[PDB]
């Protein structure tokens, strides 16, 4: 079966560079085992060197930012007519799941207190803005904790006063 | 306003490599009909490639495998050593593997010889050793993975010579331990050789291929 046959096998990313051509079968792209073949295009870049296992990547991100977690990294079979090592076939993954661990506490909201008394108006004539406010601190929240919502309202006041002139 | 055209193809190159695939190009001029005044150009490539298949395979150096188990301790004329004052030589071997068409030989010693005593199935006082480190979350990718530390009593090995005079070698040659002795030690809850202790990990994320993964979460 046909395959696309590449001059040189990157290694670290498994990409296929450098394009020979396509159109031509494995075994004869892989005389000369420094290079390399793509099938379809999709990917899966292969080296025709002999199956060794690929390097560990790198730790996955944890699967979460709040206590204890789990983080995977792959590990792909990559060569061609041959095994890895675990009688294992060229393209198969391998697996390693470790515990992580970001941060040590996490965020537990807090609770409004009791609402302030209002302020008076923003003006002593015409209309005017009137706020009140309250803080976060009943329970006062811990590590990036906040509460939900707005910590202060504002509403529209008469004073019934015209301005002079 | 004149058209150009292309001239003969010059000669093609010869298969540049020895083995495998190569590449070749003829190279040709648009020199017989000139383009005068910028009007037309010359139509086409002024270069085309082709691939030439040497049905002959590469050249592979050969690696070496990794090294082998060492071989048993022992010594020449007096059959087996163990728990005793008795140094013997213990080997060890290679593979030069991979090896085809030519390629280079493996270059070093493919065995190893290092001098020994013999501890195989010993008994020995022991002492237990502090927590190991956590180990990796098994089975991976399985249902519920767990950790694993455990305590395991080391034996307290026997105040041996390290550095001995060989008489037939005619030189001072280290000497290091092999074998799995039967290490004695009082009980560490209900156990005489090992305790461990499991922890189930926490939040395990499913196992899909690197491209999968990567085209998973860009399109959420
Ligand atoms: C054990 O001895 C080695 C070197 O001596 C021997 O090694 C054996 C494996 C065997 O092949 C035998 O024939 C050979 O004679 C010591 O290596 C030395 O270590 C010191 C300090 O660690 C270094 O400064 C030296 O460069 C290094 N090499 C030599 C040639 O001296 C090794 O330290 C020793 N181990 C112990 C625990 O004593
Ligand atoms: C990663 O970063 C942390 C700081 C949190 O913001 C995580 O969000 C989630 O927060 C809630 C608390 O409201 C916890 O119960 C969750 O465990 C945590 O996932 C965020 O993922
Ligand atoms: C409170 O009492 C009112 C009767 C006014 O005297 C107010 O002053 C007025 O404020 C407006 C804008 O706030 C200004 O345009 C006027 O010039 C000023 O007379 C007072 O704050
Ligand atoms: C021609 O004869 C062969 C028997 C080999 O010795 C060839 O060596 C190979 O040459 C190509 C480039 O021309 C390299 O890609 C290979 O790494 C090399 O083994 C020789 O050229
Ligand atoms: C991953 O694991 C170890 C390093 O952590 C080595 O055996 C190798 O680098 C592998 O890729
Ligand atoms: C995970 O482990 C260490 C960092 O904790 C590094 O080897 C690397 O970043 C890997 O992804
Ligand atoms: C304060 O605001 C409302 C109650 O008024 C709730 O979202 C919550 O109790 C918060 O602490
Ligand atoms: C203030 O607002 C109302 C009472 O006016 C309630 O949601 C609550 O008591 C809050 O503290
Ligand atoms: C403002 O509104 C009324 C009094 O006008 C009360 O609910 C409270 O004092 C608030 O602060
Ligand atoms: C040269 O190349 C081809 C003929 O080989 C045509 O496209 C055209 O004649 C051009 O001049
Ligand atoms: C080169 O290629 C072929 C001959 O191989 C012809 O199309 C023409 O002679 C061109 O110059
Ligand atoms: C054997 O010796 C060491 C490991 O003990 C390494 O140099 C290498 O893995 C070799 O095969
Ligand atoms: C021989 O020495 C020890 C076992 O005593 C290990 O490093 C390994 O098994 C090697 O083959
Ligand atoms: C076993 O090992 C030593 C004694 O040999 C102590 O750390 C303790 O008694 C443990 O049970
Ligand atoms: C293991 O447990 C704790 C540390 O986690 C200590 O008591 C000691 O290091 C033991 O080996
Ligand atoms: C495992 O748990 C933590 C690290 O995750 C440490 O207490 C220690 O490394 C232990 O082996």
């Amino acid at each position: 079966d046909p395959v696309l046959c590449f001059t040189q096998y990157e290694e670290s990313s498994g990409k296929c560079k450098g394009l020979l051509g396509g159109g031509v079968s494995v075994e004869d792209c892989c005389l000369n085992t420094a290079f390399a073949y793509q099938k379809r295009s999709g990917g899966l870049c292969q080296p025709c060197r002999s199956p060794r296992w690929s390097l560990w990547s790198t730790w996955a991100p944890c699967s979460v930012t709040c206590s204890e977690g789990s983080q995977l990294r792959y590990r792909r079979c990559v060569g061609w007519n041959g095994q890895c090592s675990g009688k294992v076939a060229p393209g198969t993954l391998e697996w390693q799941l470790q515990a992580c661990e970001d941060q040590q506490c996490c965020p537990e909201m807090g609770g409004w207190s009791g609402w302030g008394p209002w302020e008076p108006c923003s003006v002593t004539c015409s209309k005017g803005t009137r706020t009140r406010r309250r803080a976060c601190n009943h329970p006062a929240p811990k590590c990036g904790g906040h509460c939900p919502g707005q910590a202060q309202e504002s509403e529209a006041c008469d004073t019934q006063q015209v301005c002079p002139e | 306003g004149v058209a150009g055209g292309w001239g003969p193809w010059g000669p093609v190159s010869p298969c540049p490599v020895t083995c495998g695939l190569g590449q070749t190009m003829e190279q040709r001029t648009c020199n017989h009909p000139v383009p005068q005044h910028g009007g037309p150009f010359c139509a086409g490539d002024a270069t085309r490639t082709h691939i030439c298949n040497t049905a002959v395979p590469c050249p592979v150096d050969g690696e070496w495998d990794s090294w082998g188990e060492w071989s048993p301790c022992i010594r020449r004329n007096m059959k087996s050593i163990s728990c005793q004052e008795i140094p013997g030589q213990q080997s060890r071997g290679r593979t030069c593997r991979g090896r085809k068409f030519d390629g280079h030989r493996c270059a070093g010693q493919q065995q190893d010889i290092r001098h020994c005593y013999s501890i195989q199935h010993c008994p020995l006082k022991g002492s237990w050793s502090e927590w190991s480190t956590w180990g990796l979350c098994m089975p991976p990718c399985g249902p519920n993975p767990t950790r694993a530390r455990q305590r395991l009593c080391t034996p307290l090995l026997p105040k041996y010579p390290p550095t001995v005079s060989m008489v037939e070698g005619q030189g001072e040659k280290n000497v290091t331990f092999w074998g799995r002795p039967l290490p004695r030690c009082e009980e560490l809850q209900g156990q005489k050789l090992v305790v461990e202790e499991k922890r189930p990990c926490l939040h395990v994320p499913a196992c899909k291929d690197p491209e999968e993964e990567e085209l998973e979460n860009l399109y959420f």
